RNA sequence: AAUG
RNA sequence: AAAUACAUAGCUUAGCGGCUAAAGCACUGGUUUCAUAAGCCAGCUAUCAACAGUUCGAGUCUGUUUGUAUUUA
RNA sequence: GCCUAAAAUAGCUUAAUGCGUUGGAGUAAGGGUUAAAUCUGUAAAAACCUUGCAGAAAGCCUUAAAGUAAAAGCAGCUAUUCAUGCCCAUAAAAC
RNA sequence: AAUCGUACCGCAAACCAACACAGGUUAGUUAUUGUAAAGGCUGUAUAAAACCAGGAUAAAGGAACUCGGCAAAAUAGGUUAUGUUUUCGUACAAAACCACAACAAAAGUAGUGACUGUUUACCAAAAACACAAGACUCUGCUAACACUUAUAGUGGAAGUAUAGUGUCUGAUACCUGCCCAAAGGCAAAGCAAACGGCAGCUGUAACUCUAACGGCUCUAAGGUAGCAAAAUUCCAUGGCAUUUAAAUGAUGUCCCGCAUGAAUGGUAUAACAACUUCUUAACUGUCUCUAUUCUGGAUUAGGCGAACUUUAAAUGCUUGUGCAGAUGCAGGCUAGCUAACAAGGGACGAAGAGACCCUAUGCAGCUUUAGGGCAGGUUAUUAUUCAAUAAACUACCUUUUUUCUGGGACGGACGCUCUUAUUAAAGAAACAAGAGUGAGCAAUG
RNA sequence: UUACAGGCAUUUAAUUCGAAGCAUAGCGAGCUAACGUUUAGCAGGUUUGCAUAAAUUAAAUAUAUUAAAAAAGCAAGACCGCAAAGGUUUCUGUAGCAAUAGAA
């Protein structure tokens, strides 16, 4: 078997992952929504209570 | 057995096995499309609706 | 071979003799893998995958190796046949466990480098390594059974097993259970290896081998009661030549065997060599097994042809 | 150098 | 019933156109031995299924009448 | 304290022999019998000098066994475990 | 907080089967001691034929039925002292004893496979296949091998000779003999648990018989043990014993056995079997031999409304005749008319351009030491830093495999001369008959 | 000799209809065969080989121990059997309810 992914490849990969960040407004609430640089869906993320930005959290 | 039964509706298998997208995902389906065409059926794929 | 009298007897430890209350555990020996303190259990989470099984299919969805599929589900473990990496460090052992996809045991070891948190890694349990036991590896090691050390600083008569053919790639040549490889002599830059087959070898110095032997001793005294024993592993049944059709086989016919014994595409296998004449590696080999020198098989058309 |  | 082979001293076994004959056992006589066997020496069987042909000349080549196998119905 | 052809356990030594063994040199036989032959070789054997690999057995000491190991049995070297045997010095009021 | 589904059918007259088709169709829930809450559904008009189907009862006998206990019936269940066989776990026999209403169905003998399993959808479920297990051979890791145009890539396997590929035997117990000559294949000049083979004649022991024992020929070797009237035997229903009143049957035994035989395994074997064979107990409408009866159809009435088939018809018997078995032709006979219910002799009755056999400008698949080729792999030789050529082995491609004939096959025959019968001109056939020949001569011109 | 009408012949789908088949390219695994991932199902009973606990419960109470279904478990290609999956024998049916069904 030549293709084999083992759990430390898997977390090599999930380390090195990009994404790019947009603030939204939802009901006078804020929100940060990301997508993987390798796809095409923007999904909603975290609130700025959770968050701080600026940072790389 | 009783035979005649060979039909088992699906309506996944259906789009999937004869849809547009798969007639078009290959050379030899677009050429099939281009024979409905010249032949003038009014309705190319089982997948079509308006 | 197995005898009905040894199932009766009972004698030989670790096993399980199953009492033939059914036909089908008659003649059913198995491993008592409690009363020698093996593990059984789930895989280090991270050193296992789970896995899809491929049932002897390739690439091209056509099947390639015959009589494979319909087993129980696949997980594989990550095995270091190279201890390089932690080559200072010294391990301890904390299981000796049970792998399905191998005939051998594996041994959970943790490493504690200084300044780093523990490193768990998965081995090839020698003969005689038990829970608690440290390993070592790397210049300066004791020659002691799990120990791995190059071929440069290991006696010629003491019994190596997982050796490597290249200097750092890993281990390949020993890995079945109970079995082991001896070296001897030792030349300028290589060393002169028996295998187990066998075989007598050129191996360079520099690789590294580990001392002792493989750890599963009770491999040929096991019997499988039921043919669906062997379907629960992966295996499928397979049907013989002479049964077949002739559009099937070469013996298809309805007499038996017309024709000498040979594979479903026409070959001769009741003694036709198959390896490469002029392989490049016959320069490493010095006698083939059952005692016939290299030159021998290398040049045996050419005369007769001559 | 078997036999009586 | 057709088809392929074979009938050779007392018994196995050479021979298949120049004469109608080879070898081994058996049989007979002698020698050795207190005597019988083994061993040695010398002899003997007109030596060629039956009939009709071919040929200067046929156990030998061609047909028929008998006997024996082998395959087929 | 010493000894042991006693038992169990584990390491070590090689005279000779065998070969689908290495290199050198050399050329018709080698082997065997009452007498022969099968067999092995001349396509390079046996014999001679060297190389590699392997199993079994223990020359002289060595003699009974005189140890008697309970009988069956027991001697290549070294060590461990254990049981005897020798010297020197002790021990038991009831077994 | 947007977007899509929400009706109706869904064990069915709405989905898959051309149909309102006795067929097929997933999951989740509910009442009920001997019963059963909720909910759901509903059939033209009659009856005192034959006959057919599915049930019930039956005197006396109890397999006498039949290829065969087919079908039907049957105290069917539980606990046992004792005995037998075992692979020691099992399995079987058993006087007797114990049962509220429901549910109910044997043992032994032989043959073959160990066992549970799998298979020809639509005539074969088996002794066939698989199976755990035994053996042989190949493979040193970029393993052998398979897929692929392969220079890729992938399976083997992320496994490493206690492993993987191929082949034949097929649990287990006791066993498993000889041959590598010729023609091939493979290999290290050897290989049989690779593909295969494993004789004949003749003389001899008190009377007889037989041959313990001799002689000869040939071969690579000449079939050893075991078993044996077989799932194998032409004579054949072999001889003897048991079984029955009666035995082409079954079991036991005798045995060079047309043509048994040791891993294409030999001989046994507890358990297991909708497998084949024989027997015992019981039971019975299987039978002597049938009778009565219930339900549904047929049959009678109203309504609705098919199909096979049809050259034309006003369509008797009998013997003769004839393309050789006549409703229709010739002789001898036959005289109220049309249907209903019932049976099935004939119309060489209906359905499907006979499958058997032979004949083709035949077709297809399979096999091989029938002919030719090289276009994959292996192997051999040569050359450049994944190549070229091929009388080899494997795979693949393509082509050939007469006619005559008292049907075809088997056998025999096919050119050219002489002679016999079909009279005395010539000619004249049959797988009719009787004989020659495919040369010789330098002189035999 | 040239042209025209006719009969016959040669070549080109050449009097009409009819094979089993051969070659090239595409469409099919919603039936069926094997396999992959995910999911679900199998009443009620019977026989047998094993398994003991954060400290099982009592008595002995040291010593020596003893009794108890004191176990919310594993194993069986195990047995009688409702569903379910099959298709052993019989009868019915045979353009049939059905181009393979019904009852036992
Ligand atoms: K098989
Ligand atoms: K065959
Ligand atoms: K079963
Ligand atoms: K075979
Ligand atoms: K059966
Ligand atoms: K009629
Ligand atoms: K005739
Ligand atoms: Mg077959
Ligand atoms: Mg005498
Ligand atoms: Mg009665
Ligand atoms: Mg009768
Ligand atoms: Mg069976
Ligand atoms: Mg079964
Ligand atoms: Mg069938
Ligand atoms: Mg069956
Ligand atoms: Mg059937
Ligand atoms: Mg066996
Ligand atoms: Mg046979
Ligand atoms: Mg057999
Ligand atoms: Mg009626
Ligand atoms: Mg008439
Ligand atoms: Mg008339
Ligand atoms: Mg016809
Ligand atoms: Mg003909
Ligand atoms: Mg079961
Ligand atoms: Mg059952
Ligand atoms: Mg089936």
């Amino acid at each position: 078997r030549k293709n084999i992914v083992w759990p430390e490849q898997l977390e090599e990969q999930k380390r090195n992952k990009q994404y790019e960040y947009q603030w939204v407004i939802s009901n006078g609430k804020k929100f940060i929504a990301r997508r993987e640089s390798t796809s095409t869906k923007w999904e909603i993320w975290k609130s700025i209570e959770k968050v701080t930005p600026g940072q790389k959290p | 057995m009783k035979r005649g039964m060979t039909y088992q509706p699906s309506r996944k298998k259906r789009i999937n096995k004869h849809g547009m997208e798969k007639r078009l995902g290959t050379e030899d389906g677009r050429l099939t499309i281009l024979r409905r065409l010249e032949k003038g059926r009014w309705r190319l794929t089982v997948d079509m609706f308006r | 071979k197995y005898t009905y009298k040894f199932k009766q007897a009972r004698a030989v430890p670790g096993l399980v003799y199953w009492k033939p209350r059914t036909p089908g555990l008659r003649h059913k020996i198995s491993i008592d893998y409690d009363f020698l303190g093996v593990y059984t259990g789930a895989p280090h989470k991270d050193l296992s995958a789970a896995v899809p099984k491929l049932s002897g299919r390739n690439n091209h969805g056509r099947i390639t190796a015959r009589h494979r599929g319909g087993g129980m589900k696949k997980v594989l473990r990550q095995v270091d046949y190279s201890r390089e990496k932690v080559d200072g460090i010294p391990g301890v052992v904390e299981r000796v466990e049970k792998d399905p996809n191998r005939s051998g045991f594996l041994a959970l070891v943790k490493y504690q480098p200084e300044g780093q948190l523990p490193i768990f890694k998965y081995h090839l349990a020698p003969a005689e390594i038990k829970a608690g036991d440290v390993l070592l590896s790397g210049d300066g090691a004791p020659v002691q059974a799990g120990s791995t050390l190059p071929l440069r600083s290991i006696p010629l008569g003491t019994p190596i097993h997982n050796l490597e053919l290249t200097p750092g790639k890993g281990g390949q040549l020993a890995r079945a259970a109970n079995v082991s490889a001896v070296i001897q002599s030792k030349q300028l830059e290589n060393a002169i290896v028996k295998l187990p087959s066998g075989e007598i070898r050129l191996i360079n110095l520099d690789c590294r081998a580990t001392v002792g032997r493989v750890s599963n001793h009770l491999q040929r005294m096991i019997n499988y009661g039921k043919a669906g024993e062997r379907r629960k592993l992966g295996w499928r049944p397979s049907v013989r030549g002479i049964a077949k059709n002739p559009n099937d086989h070469p013996h298809g016919g309805r007499t038996n065997g017309g024709r000498p014994s040979c594979t479903p595409w026409g070959v001769y296998c009741k003694g036709q060599r198959t390896r490469r004449r002029n392989n490049y590696t016959n320069k490493f080999i010095i006698t083939r097994k059952g005692g016939q020198p290299i030159r021998k098989f290398a040049e045996a058309k050419k005369l007769k042809a001559r």
